[PDB]
DNA sequence: GGGAGTAATCCCCTTGGCGGTTAAAACGCGGGGGACAGCGCGTACGTGCGTTTAAGCGGTGCTAGAGCTGTCTACGACCAATTGAGCGGCCTCGGCACCGGGATTCTCCAGGG
DNA sequence: CCCTGGAGAATCCCGGTGCCGAGGCCGCTCAATTGGTCGTAGACAGCTCTAGCACCGCTTAAACGCACGTACGCGCTGTCCCCCGCGTTTTAACCGCCAAGGGGATTACTCCC
């Protein structure tokens, strides 16, 4: 029973681990980019679309 | 492509893989596995088809038939389990009924 | 219903079971003795379904049969 | 229908009081209990029908006879808890 | 199903997806997680119970 | 035969069919009898012969 | 009632009515009716601290009837004194051989 | 400590009376384990008959009642 | 003046094919893992050995747990009775359900060296 | 050939949205132990009992090793059968459609108070 408590504890802070990088990876995609709203390249997809 | 579709079609491309790994990655998605498998009306239908020789006007119950679907289940499984250990203690990989008997005569029929 | 198991669902449940190969010759030697099985199955829980000359079969008749049968089985 | 579905969630709280339930584990849990009480009360009523008799003691050796000693022992001194407490 | 809808979370890849009426019943946990600005039940006819 | 919410269906499949699907005319050929007089003959008359 | 008289949690009262409802034998000693309750609560007890660790090793909050086989699978000792029930929801742990795996 | 002094050749002469034409010294010992294993899965089970008999010396009833236990 | 079967209404509730589908079961095969046949080998039991040896065989003198008896007291059946463990609608909110997102390594193909 | 890139992608775990679920709150509600007696039966002495312990000690028959010597499971090999996955095809339940009964009652009628 204590080699599954500290197999779980293990689990855990290998999933905080991920976790966290996960979320840094996330918040920096977030950020990077944000231009699907401008209203201007929008006629160049549009023409290119039709 | 077999008519109008997005532009040129075929993308499917010949692709096979080789049994053994498919195997290996079938049997591991399988075990994980651990609701009912086989469809449940055909099984009632047939129940059905084998109860009326006794009597008819038996009647039955949704716990009823899904205990037998239970109990029919999971018994089969080990059944596999003994025959897959008996054919792979001989060399032979692929299942053949002399395992399958083997187990049948050693797990007590009678 | 003699097909009720039918050949993808034999296959997938033997797959379940842990077989590299399975050989073509092997399922029906395998559905006779399960036939059998719910055969005498059956046969004993319209037996007590009788005990009291029940009209309808419940997961009590089943259990009894299945606990006297000598395969124990739980979940409920 | 005096069920064990207090006495589960009490046991629950005592071990492990952070975890929740099923909606069919008290069935598996409560037929746990009966039947293995069920069980245990035969092969006693068979233990003492050799024997003349026309309690505690009765209980903690047909609980050592079959089921395994690393239960019995605490078995046994659980049953001599509450027989304490009850005479108490 | 899956390969068009693997293109569809993240970016604004598309605008109107055209989907069935009995489409819809099998696959609402996904249509479901998607907010959608509007939508056009052509054939009202088609549900009426 | 309590139950007529089909049955004025049999009455639509006879106007619209106009029996060529209930029932159609079949090539007709004679019995296929097959027992034969002779089938038990032959043996007492090669035993005579 | 019977439970803080006798200092525990499973009501025995209960049960030791039907124990004298079942009359097993002649003599039936009423002195201990919470014995078998004691055992029946020391099993379940360890049994859902087992439920419980592997339900926490995935982080599984409820304990899925899966968790419950792998936790009454995973004892020598569970097994030897039970092991010919199938419970629902099964499936056997992992495994596999030398021979099949490299 | 006398578990191990069971004379290796009285299951020699066991297999010879058994048949089996390769009786190598790993059948001996294995069969020696599972005997030795068995005798005491039933020697517990007659000795706790013995303590819930009230009796202190070992008799028929005894293990007639472990062998219907155990079958 | 006022209430209950009869007439009537409710509101789906039945009824059975009946179109329109999307999930499964049953096809065919190039090759390809999988099973099976041959030959030697080597080692390790089957035995017929000369030689000790350890349970058998026969009887004994009791003796230490067993078979066994009053019996008499600790203790198993005893029915009132009441408030308490608990058993039952109910009703909410997040653990679980299911599917996409992207890195690590699983794994196989086209080269580099 | 080992090693490197190069891509499908399992798995991880996180989201992301929908829901149903343990238990508390209200209702009450069935029996466990008090309170005592009736009897009873199971251990406290008493007598005993009965073959088990261990002993005596030859005596064949297990212990017990060894050389001839060859039998066949397994090492390899060749020889070679049909499991398994990609692409197709034929059942299969399910959502509705349609419309004539379904059925307790109370609320007009008329017979009871």
């Amino acid at each position: 029973m204590e080699n599954t408590m500290k197999v779980y504890e293990k689990l855990s802070k290998a999933e905080k681990k991920r976790k966290i990088i996960q979320e840094r990876i996330r918040k920096h995609k977030e950020q990077e980019s944000q231009h699907m709203l401008t209203q201007e390249e929008r006629l160049r997809i549009a023409k290119e679309t039709e | 492509a077999r008519k109008s579709a997005p532009s040129t079609g075929g993308v499917k491309k010949p692709h096979r893989y080789k049994p053994g790994t498919v195997a290996l990655r079938e049997i591991r998605r399988f075990q994980k596995s651990t609701e009912l498998l086989i469809r449940k009306l055909p099984f009632q239908r047939l129940v059905r088809e084998i109860a009326q020789d006794f009597k008819t006007d038996l009647r039955f119950q949704s716990s009823a038939i899904g205990a037998l679907q239970e109990s029919v289940e999971a018994y089969l499984v080990s059944l596999f389990e003994d025959t897959n250990l008996a054919a792979i203690h001989a060399k032979r990989v692929t299942i053949m009924p002399k395992e399958i008997q083997l187990a049948r005569r050693l797990r007590g029929e009678r | 219903n003699i097909q009720g198991i039918t050949k993808p669902a034999i296959r997938r449940l033997a797959r379940r079971g842990g077989v590299k190969r399975i050989s073509g010759l092997i399922y029906e030697e395998v559905r006779a003795v399960l036939k059998s099985f719910l055969e005498s199955v059956i046969r004993d829980s319209v037996t007590y379904t009788e005990h009291a000359k029940r009209k309808t079969v419940t997961s009590l008749d089943v259990v009894y049969a299945l606990k006297r049968q000598g395969r124990t089985l739980y979940g409920f | 229908k005096e069920t064990y579905s207090s006495y589960i969630y009490k046991v629950l709280k005592q071990t492990h009081p952070d975890t929740g339930i099923s909606q069919k584990s008290m069935s598996i849990l409560n037929s746990f209990v009966n039947d293995i009480f069920e069980r245990i009360a035969t092969e006693a009523s068979k233990l003492a029908a050799y024997n003349k008799k026309s309690s505690a003691r009765e209980i903690q050796t047909a609980v050592r006879l079959i089921l395994p000693g690393e239960l019995a022992k605490h078995a046994v001194s659980e049953g001599t808890r509450a027989v304490t407490k009850y005479s108490s | 199903r899956k390969e068009k809808r693997k293109g569809w979370n993240k970016p604004d890849a598309f605008h109107v997806c055209i989907v069935s009426y009995q489409l819809v019943v099998q696959d609402q946990h996904s249509f479901k997680r998607k907010r959608w600005q509007y939508m056009v039940l052509d054939e009202a006819h088609n549900i009426k119970n | 035969n309590f139950m007529s919410i089909v049955n004025c269906l049999m009455q639509l499949r006879k106007v619209c069919n106009h029996p060529n699907l209930f029932e159609v005319r079949p090539i007709l050929t004679s019995f296929v009898l097959e027992h034969c007089v002779a089938s038990d003959y032959k043996d007492v008359e090669r035993t005579l012969l | 009632s019977r439970s803080a008289k006798a200092g525990l949690t499973f009501p025995v009262g209960r049960v030791h009515r039907l124990l004298r409802r079942g009359n097993y034998a002649q003599r039936i000693g009423s002195g201990a009716p919470v014995y078998l309750t004691a055992v029946l609560e020391y099993l379940a007890a360890e049994i859902l601290e087992l439920a419980g660790n592997a339900a926490r090793d995935n982080k599984k909050t409820r304990i899925i009837p899966r968790h419950l086989q792998l936790a009454i699978r995973n004892d020598d000792e569970l097994n030897k004194l039970l092991g010919n029930v199938t419970i629902a929801q099964g499936g056997v742990l992992p495994n596999i051989h030398q021979n099949l795996l490299p």
